[PDB]
C-alpha cells in the first residue's frame, strides 16, 4: 500500500542515522589520533561540527576531490534515488525533539565581491545547515576581519570573540559553522562543597585544583583490560559526558585504541550504584590548523592546485580551500558544561 | 558498607554525546585543569 514503501524507507532512515553517528564518532577518534602527534597537553574539538563543516565542503566539490572528503569522513556508501535530504531532516528532527538539551548550531557563508555562487549549492546549504550569507571585502582585510569577528562573537554568545587572526587577500569565500552547547547537570554539584585538592600531573609532579563533590546514584564501569574507570555524568535534555579515568600514569594511551566498539563495550558493561564522585572545574581554549591534518587523513585535492569545486561555482576553476582551523572553548563547573566550537574554511583563488 | 569513590585527580578523557542521535558533540583530553 502506501505504507509498504515509506516503512521500509524508515527503517532504512533509522539504520543510516546510526550509521552516519557511528561514523562521526570514529571521525573524532581519528581526529584526536592526529591533534595528540603534535599537540601534548589539554585539547578539545567537536567531531559533529568538524564533520559538518567538511560535508559543507564536500557538496560543492566532484570527482576525486568529493570522494576523497567522504573517505576522511569514514562517509560510507548505504543501501539504494534522493533521500540525502530525508537524512538530514531525520538528524535535525532527533536534535530538536529535547527542549532541554541546550544544543544550538549555525552556519555562514563569507563571500568576496562579486563571486556568483552555483544556485543548487546556496539552496542545499540553506536546507541542510540553514547557512547565512553575508557580502564581504577580504581585500580590505582588516575591515572584514573585524566584520567577521562580530558575527561569530554574536552568534557564540561572547565566548569566541576573535576567531579570526590573520586574512588571505586572495580568499573568495569562506564558510564558518559554530556549535554552541550550553548543558545542565541532571544532578548539579552543590558548590558548598568544592575544595581544593591534589591533582596529579604525572608520576611525580602535582598540582592543587578546585574540586567538586557528589554524592549519589552513577553509573559506571571498569574496563580491566584498559585498566580505567569510566563515569556517566548526565545532563538535562538527554545528552551526557563520558569521563575515562587511567588507573596508573600514559602507559597503553587510549587515543590508539579508541572506536565505537569500545565506547559501546563501556556502555554495556555500566552498573548505576551510590558512589562519591570528586570531579574538577576546568575551562579550556583550543585552536588547531586543521589544512596538514586532514592531508593526512587523505583529503589531499581540496588542498592541492587541482581541486575541483565546479559544484560550488560554476566558471571558477583556480578555487582551493588553504585553511581549515577550528577553535573550541569548554568550561565546566558546578552548574553543568557550556561549550563552543567554531569552525572556518578559506577558499581562495 | 561503604560506597565506591571515583576520584578525577590525574589526567583524563571525556566526550559529550547527544544520547538519542548518538551524535559525539565534544571530545577532549585534560591533562591540568588549572590552565587553557
Amino acid at each position: 500500500s502506501e505504507e509498504k514503501a515509506s516503512e521500509e524507507e524508515k527503517a532504512w532512515l533509522m539504520a543510516s542515522r546510526q550509521q552516519l553517528a557511528k561514523e562521526t564518532s570514529n571521525f573524532g577518534f581519528s581526529l584526536l589520533r592526529k591533534i595528540s602527534m603534535r599537540h601534548d597537553g589539554n585539547m578539545v574539538f567537536s567531531p559533529f561540527g568538524m564533520s559538518l563543516a567538511m560535508t559543507g565542503l564536500m557538496l560543492g566539490a566532484t570527482g576525486p576531490t568529493e570522494t576523497q572528503i567522504k573517505r576522511g569522513l569514514h562517509l560510507q556508501a548505504l543501501k539504494p534515488p534522493g533521500l540525502l535530504p530525508s537524512l538530514f531532516k531525520g538528524l535535525r528532527e532527533t536534535l530538536s525533539r529535547n527542549l532541554e538539551l541546550g544544543l544550538t548550531q549555525g552556519s555562514f557563508a563569507f563571500i568576496h565581491k562579486d563571486f556568483d555562487v552555483k544556485e543548487t549549492f546556496f539552496n542545499l546549504s540553506k536546507r541542510y545547515f540553514d547557512t547565512e550569507c553575508v557580502p564581504m571585502n577580504f581585500r580590505n582585510a582588516s575591515q572584514a576581519k573585524r566584520l567577521m569577528n562580530h558575527y561569530i562573537n554574536k552568534e557564540t554568545r561572547g565566548k569566541i570573540p576573535k576567531l579570526f587572526d590573520e586574512i588571505n587577500p586572495e580568499t573568495k569565500l569562506i564558510l564558518v559553522d559554530y556549535i554552541l552547547f550550553k548543558g545542565k547537570w541532571l544532578t548539579p554539584f552543590d558548590p558548598v562543597f568544592t575544595e581544593v585538592d591534589t591533582f596529579h600531573l604525572d608520576k611525580y609532579k602535582t598540582i592543587k585544583v578546585p574540586m567538586m563533590y557528589g554524592a549519589g546514584k552513577f553509573a559506571s564501569t571498569f574496563d580491566k583490560n584498559f585498566r580505567c574507570h569510566v563515569l556517566k555524568l548526565p545532563y538535562q535534555g538527554n545528552a551526557t559526558m563520558l569521563v575515562v579515568l587511567m588507573e596508573k600514569m600514559d602507559h597503553l594511551a587510549l587515543e590508539d585504541y579508541l572506536t565505537t566498539d569500545l565506547v559501546e563495550t563501556w556502555l554495556r558493561n555500566m552498573k548505576t550504584r551510590n558512589m562519591e564522585v570528586f570531579f574538577p572545574k576546568f575551562k579550556l581554549d583550543q585552536k588547531y590548523e586543521m589544512h596538514e591534518l586532514l592531508r593526512q587523513m587523505g583529503i589531499r585535492r581540496i588542498f592541492s592546485p587541482f581541486a575541483d569545486l565546479s559544484e560550488l561555482s560554476a566558471t571558477g576553476r583556480n578555487l582551493q580551500v588553504s585553511r581549515v582551523l577550528q577553535r573550541t572553548v569548554i568550561e565546566v563547573d558546578e552548574r553543568g558544561t557550556e561549550a563552543v566550537a567554531g569552525i572556518l574554511s578559506e577558499i581562495t583563488a | 558498607s561503604m560506597p565506591p569513590v571515583i576520584k578525577i585527580d590525574r589526567p583524563f578523557h571525556f566526550m559529550i554525546y547527544e544520547e538519542t542521535s548518538g551524535m559525539l558533540l565534544f571530545l577532549g583530553r585534560v591533562v591540568n585543569p588549572t590552565l587553557l
